[PDB]
């Protein structure tokens, strides 16, 4: 009746929202990741040639 | 490139104190052979005062 044509669908709905929300978090995380790797990689390089 | 160039720097200060001793080394030995001739020629002259001295020979 309505309630298999549209609850159920609505729900549907959400777990499409949840999904593209996640892809949405892997990417702001992976952005975040590709800044602090950068930023602690060049500390690194940095530490190493003032050392020597 | 930061690096590089404070190396560079570093070298050249290095190379300009090096050179400026070296330099002044001969500059101190020269000084030596000089003062050397100076008192040879003060040794005569106090011969050739001396030697004014006399009333004949003069």
């Amino acid at each position: 009746s309505q309630k298999n044509g549209i609850a159920t669908l609505l729900q549907a709905e959400k777990e499409a929202h949840e999904i593209v929300s996640k892809a949405r978090k892997y990417r702001q995380d992976k952005l975040k990741q590709a800044k602090t790797d950068a930023a602690k990689e060049i500390d690194s390089y940095k530490i190493q040639k003032d050392k020597e | 490139g930061n690096f590089k160039s404070k190396l560079k720097k570093a070298m050249l200060s290095q190379q300009i104190t090096k050179s400026t001793i070296a330099n002044k080394m001969r500059l101190k030995v020269l000084s030596a052979r000089e003062q050397s001739l100076d008192g040879i020629f003060e040794e005569t002259k106090e011969k050739l005062s001396g030697i004014a001295n006399n009333r004949d020979e003069y």
